[PDB]
RNA sequence: CGCCCGUCGCUAGUACCGAUUGAAUGGCUUAGUGAGGCCUCAGGAUCUGCUUAGAGAAGGGGGCAACUCCAUCUCAGAGCGGAGAAUUUGGACAAACUUGGUCAUUUAGAGGAACUAAAAGUCGUAACAAGGUUUCCGUAGGUGAACCUGCGGAAGGAUCAUU
RNA sequence: ACCCACUCGGCACCUUACGAGAAAUCAAAGUCUUUGGGUUCUGGGGGGAGUAUGGUCGCAAGGCUGAAACUUAAAGGAAUU
RNA sequence: GAUUUCCAACGGGGCCUUUCCUUCUGGCUAACCUUGAGCUUGGCGAACCAGGACUUUUACUUUGAAAAAAUUAGAGUGUUCAAAGCAGGCGUAUUGCUCGAAUAUAUUAGCAUGGAAUAAUAGAAUAGGAC
RNA sequence: UAUCUGGUUGAUCCUGCCAGUAGUCAUAUGCUUGUCUCAAAGAUUAAGCCAUGCAUGUCUAAGUAUAAGCAAUUUAUACAGUGAAACUGCGAAUGGCUCAUUAAAUCAGUUAUCGUUUAUUUGAUAGUUCCUUUACUACAUGGUAUAACUGUGGUAAUUCUAGAGCUAAUACAUGCUUAAAAUCUCGACCCUUUGGAAGAGAUGUAUUUAUUAGAUAAAAAAUCAAUGUCUUCGGACUCUUUGAUGAUUCAUAAUAACUUUUCGAAUCGCAUGGCCUUGUGCUGGCGAUGGUUCAUUCAAAUUUCUGCCCUAUCAACUUUCGAUGGUAGGAUAGUGGCCUACCAUGGUUUCAACGGGUAACGGGGAAUAAGGGUUCGAUUCCGGAGAGGGAGCCUGAGAAACGGCUACC
């Protein structure tokens, strides 16, 4: 109303960011930044909620303000800076890196990464075209531009950027056999192969992918992401790749391990 | 402001609160185990009321549906855990055809009386 | 009607010009733009007359949106027609359908030829007026 | 001040809709520029977000363009002879979008003179031999060489004074030139 | 020795009409008057920069008698500009005021005519039996009152039966 | 013009109840708790009241639409002694 | 021996029964005369697409995508019970490990997919009907 | 947890309503009121009026520090630490409160921007700016005023201000400064004119235009502008470059010019190294701030289809002065009668238009039931309106802003 809001309360929170209830009245507001706030995770709530390096705020801050964090490369000081998906986070040194990727119960892992998993990232493109003085360039998933792409790389696919120079290393055709970890939806943190895709000439493409264990389910191409070959994944997955196991059996294992 | 908290009432008054035969069973049933006002009595009533038609409802689910059965086991261990029902006899029909009598037994008081700590319910 | 130029301008396509010096067929050169969604622009809107910058085939209007069918009620309104929409509501409580209908001006394109009686398709358009946002693509003449 | 809102509007089925909201800033609207013919003054507007707008009035010269030929150059506005919306803006002679208006013409006749060598009805070996390259192309229609030898030319202009500030046109030619000739003789 | 009606007398309450050019509240706009901000037509106080330009003459470099070259406290005057307020010619937004018109809700009002409430009022007995003139429905009159009468119809009649 | 047999369309009549209905009774008032053939209108306790008002037609008496305030716990239908 | 040779019920797919059960311009040709002795180059453009000739509309139904939380059902959990809440649990505790923070509901309207069972629309009849 | 009962009657069976019964994040009241956890709380009538207090200010190593402040330098004689006040840049358009107005309006489900703007963070993104461009020129970084402060005060009074003296910017206002090649123009010059050149100007953005492109179903043969590539000019020439959407006058590039000329670092804190030569000569990071555009995000703005209570004791409504569309123009940041001049008479409606009331913000939801269903939803979440009624406007990217002003009650 008459400007933009800058403020969120507690209970329009997404739930994926797994945070507790009334814990005072307000919840943390992501910044403006590479990706969208409802699908973010900030800084703030992954150091205090779910990773347990500090206790409330204003000791968040302090470790994000001493040169610390190094989020994507710069150190970064914004403690709502909205990390997303595909985005390495480094801390320090001792090598905790801990690249956010969904679960399969549809938040966001902790799953640990080593060195060079944290010096290489995925990144799927959105938009391509040439700019001024007719420079290509391609828009990945996280929001950084890489001027002059390869020509083969075209609409939906998967570049890899090394965070290091800024450009790309490899990129992944959108193509029958890619894995996909399913960016969005009721399905997310699936893991798929991909089959056959619709033309949907009018609009809102969707592909029936198919899950390891013969699960076949179709998503929407726009919350797909190619994360590697088949067989081959080029990414550090975590534990339960998408298996999607069904309740009562995986009831039955957790008792079983206890 | 905060989200607000869940608050749920936990006893049920009946439909005929002004009868005989009621109020001679419910008066038994507290005399014969030492109870206060019988407002735990309703409220033991209306959690045998709950879980029975909740029985009642997956039962009427048909069998082998993973919806149904990964509910009847949850239930059926869940209280044969609390004790009011029997280890042999479990079979999601025994639910049905349990009372409050085992409810009731559950309690401490009765518990001490029928270990041998209080020789009274009273005490 | 039969003349293009008869208001007071002279209403032509933008940046379209033909040169003063060469002989090439068809003097002026007609613009056209696939509508696109598997619509044929008709032979006459080819080789028309006129201009109708709001027509999708020969103008800059987009027909991207959606694309719902009716029936033409009206056409003594100038350059538009105004097409019913039959649908039926449904009552939960009285498991029930209702018959209702719906008027929505529509513009239609001079080279579609539109009576009264007639089915046709529009799909969105920007906003023309201040009533109609449709466009005419595709008339099944009965 | 003068707002764009719909809520004023009356209703398609023509019932009188009860006012809603106030009128907002984002929806205000601002007075016609009405570009006179004068000294040179263009007050600069605040826009939301910024770009400030040219609000141009009495302006003195302008761009005007060749299209048939495809030359640019700066001439001075004489007067509108006719203006397609309605008379009035040409009998207060003010200039707008879509206004046929003469022109001075005379740099458009000093580049034909120095370009083609050849004059449009009334040394250098260099000039010869480019006009002897250039030649098959030095005929002009009817219309515009008599224009040309008579002086002020007619231009029609694509530019927005009030938004551009500037003033920008073409010259007539062709099927346009005969038809506002017709509606400008018809008098 | 039942049940029950109508007029009138006493008491309260409710609703209607009701003269009062009815009164107040809100919504809409006929017209007139019309503050203020905004965009433009002018306006020029005031500030201020540049270019010459006269300017009494210190001092210096020169002559070295006068006189010449240079800026210095200062003021006639001439242009080249920039910001520029008070006010203000025109356009639109038009708050608000006066006068009415229309719509919605309310309540005062002498008096008039109704309804209802009641253990104990006066007159008649109209209906429930063939209620003692068989009832009931339309229509038009008369009578304090129920009611009566003319015309038409019905039995919900007191008639399922006249070869 | 009569008599015998058949049929269609009507006024209707008699004994019974496969059934309906609270009963009086009904061959339709049946095929409605084994609940649904299509369809129009009217009514939600009795008074107030078919009244007032707002409209409409009519020369007139009146006709059509049509309340509210307030009051009561019985007003009613069929059969039995 | 939970499994194959399975005898029966159940919904599905293709083909023949006059039934095109939309089809043409190219890449490779599929079911392949490609012949290699039965892996040997081309049996027929969908077995894979680029595309273009046309798509009567539907009403309905099945499935699916998208459908913010709390709240509703409800999984797990000794907040002493419970209302609750979303924790906790286990240790060699000088070093630490670690399961979770589910799963469903979302009427109606909108989008995509199989059906022509039921309910309408139009075709070819003083033929400008189709090939 | 799909259930009842008392009452017209001497008595029976029905219609029928009254009452009893239970629940209510539904209230109010009376009688009492030991304890743990928890919690609504001027909504119902007055969106009626408010005394007095508070609720938006802000400094890092990194914008300006001669406070006549505090001290210390021993690293410094131009300045260094802290630091009042003030200038400057941001924020005050967030949040909190209420539901007055509002019945295709808000809003919910569901779409479009190929019809728009966008500070903020994130990622990229200016070799051209002296234009009689030999003097007209500080680029070793140039111009000016001002705040605080010191003195004069006025007023009874307010976040009241005028004269005098100064002084700084990340304050205003100016301004040049780095290799080339390619390609366009003028054109000397040589004219042997197959014809070729010295030379000069032009050659980044942002704006205004106009044009050429911006392709992209298969296959052949005689000739022309001057032979074009190179030769027996018989003539060989095949190669030919083009991104995206279903869709474009799309993104993008080149030409002819235009701009009261937009930008292309006259800014700030630390650390101290190399080239020669001994010149404060030349090269050297971490950053911060600022900046021209594009993308992303924050979003905002309209917008596709459907869905909202009771009334016909509301049957026609709108159409002068805008109504239904077009033509062309103005304003908006954008599409649009949003306004203007002309033309046509059109648009909705018994499928409930239009008018009236709502003791109606809507939704997510709450109470209550076998199933169906009924009522409520101001209220802890989202969206919408308001700061007493209007109306106007500056600043600001974002306000018709009211703990921002002006005008009327």
């Amino acid at each position: 109303a008459r400007g933009p809001k800058k403020h969120l309360k507690r209970l329009a929170a997404p739930h994926h960011w797994l945070l507790d209830k009334l814990s005072g009245c307000y919840a943390p507001r992501p910044s403006a930044g590479p990706h969208k706030l409802r699908e973010s995770l900030p800084l703030i709530v992954f150091l205090r909620n779910r990773l347990k390096y500090a206790l409330n705020g204003r000791e968040v801050k302090a470790i994000l303000m001493q040169r610390h964090v190094k989020v994507d490369g710069k150190v970064r000081t914004d403690t709502t800076y909205p990390a997303g998906f595909m985005d390495v986070i480094t801390l320090d040194a001792t090598n905790e890196n801990f690249r956010l990727v969904y679960d399969v119960k549809g938040r966001f892992a902790v799953h640990r990464i080593t060195d060079e998993e944290a010096s290489y990232k995925l990144g799927k493109v959105k938009k391509v075209q040439l700019g001024k003085k007719g420079v290509p360039y391609v828009v990945t998933h996280d929001g950084r531009t890489i001027r002059y792409p390869d020509p083969n790389i075209k609409v939906n696919d998967t570049v890899k950027i090394d965070l290091a120079s800024g450009k790309i290393t490899d990129f992944i055709k959108f193509d029958a056999g890619k894995l996909v970890y399913v960016t969005g939806g009721r399905n997310l943190g699936r893991i798929g192969t991909i089959v056959h895709k619709e033309r949907h000439d009018g609009g809102f493409d969707l592909v029936h992918i198919k899950d390891s264990l013969d699960n076949t389910f179709v998503t929407r191409l726009n919350n797909v992401f190619v994360i590697g070959e088949q067989g081959k994944p080029y990414i550090s997955l975590p534990k339960g790749k998408g298996i999607k196991l069904s309740i009562a059996e995986e009831r039955d294992r957790r008792r079983a391990q206890q | 402001p905060r989200a607000p908290r869940t608050y749920s009432k936990t006893y049920s008054t009946p439909k005929r609160p002004y009868e005989s035969s009621r109020l001679d069973a419910e008066l038994k049933l507290a005399g014969e185990f030492g109870l206060k006002n019988k407002k735990e009595i309703y409220r033991i009533s209306f959690q045998l009321s709950k879980i029975r038609r909740a029985a009642r409802d997956l039962l009427t689910r048909d069998e082998k549906d993973p919806k149904r059965l990964f509910e009847g086991n949850a239930l059926i261990r869940r209280l044969v855990r609390v004790g009011v029902l029997s280890e042999d006899k479990k079979k999601l029909d025994y639910v049905l055809a349990l009372k409050v009598e085992d409810f009731l037994e559950r309690r401490l008081q009765t518990q001490v009386y029928k270990l041998g700590l209080a020789k009274s319910v009273h005490h | 009607e039969l003349t293009v130029q008869s208001e007071r301008a002279f209403q032509k396509q933008p940046h379209i010009f033909n040169n003063p010096k060469v002989k090439t067929s068809k003097r002026t050169k007609r613009w056209y733009k696939n509508a696109g969604l598997g619509f044929k622009t008709p032979k006459t809107a080819i080789e028309g007359s006129y201009i109708d910058k709001k027509c999708p085939f020969t103008g800059l209007v987009s027909i991207r949106g959606k694309i719902l069918t009716g029936t033409v009620v009206s056409t003594k309104m100038h350059r538009t027609i105004v097409i019913r929409r039959a649908y039926l509501h449904y009552i939960p409580k009285y498991n029930r359908y209702e018959k209702r209908h719906k008027n929505v001006p529509v513009h239609v394109s001079p080279a579609f030829r539109v009576q009264v009686g007639d089915i046709v398709t529009v799909g969105q358009c920007r906003p023309i007026s201040k009533t109609v946002r449709f466009n005419v693509v595709k008339v099944s003449a009965a | 001040g003068i707002s764009r809102d719909s809520r004023h509007k009356r209703s398609a089925t023509g019932a009188k809709r009860a006012q809603f909201r106030k009128k907002r800033k984002f929806e205000l609207g601002r007075q016609p520029a009405n570009t006179k013919i004068g000294a040179k003054r263009i007050h600069s507007v605040r826009t939301r977000g910024g770009n400030k707008k040219y609000r141009a009035l009495r302006i003195e010269t302008g761009n005007f363009s060749w299209a048939s030929e495809g030359i640019s150059k700066k001439t001075r506005i004489a007067g509108v002879v006719y203006h397609p919306s309605n008379n009035e803006l040409v009998r207060t002679n003010t200039l707008t979008k879509a206004a046929i208006v003469q022109i001075d013409a005379t740099p458009f006749r000093q580049w034909f003179e120095a370009h083609y060598g050849q004059t449009l009805g009334k040394k250098s070996k260099n000039a010869e031999r480019k006009w002897a390259a250039r030649a098959a192309s030095a005929k002009i229609e009817s219309s515009v060489e008599s224009q040309f030898s008579a002086g002020r030319l007619y231009a029609c202009i694509s530019s927005r004074p009030g938004q551009s500030g500037r003033c920008d046109g073409y010259i007539l030619e062709g099927e346009e030139l005969a038809f506002y000739l017709r509606r400008l003789t018809a008098k």
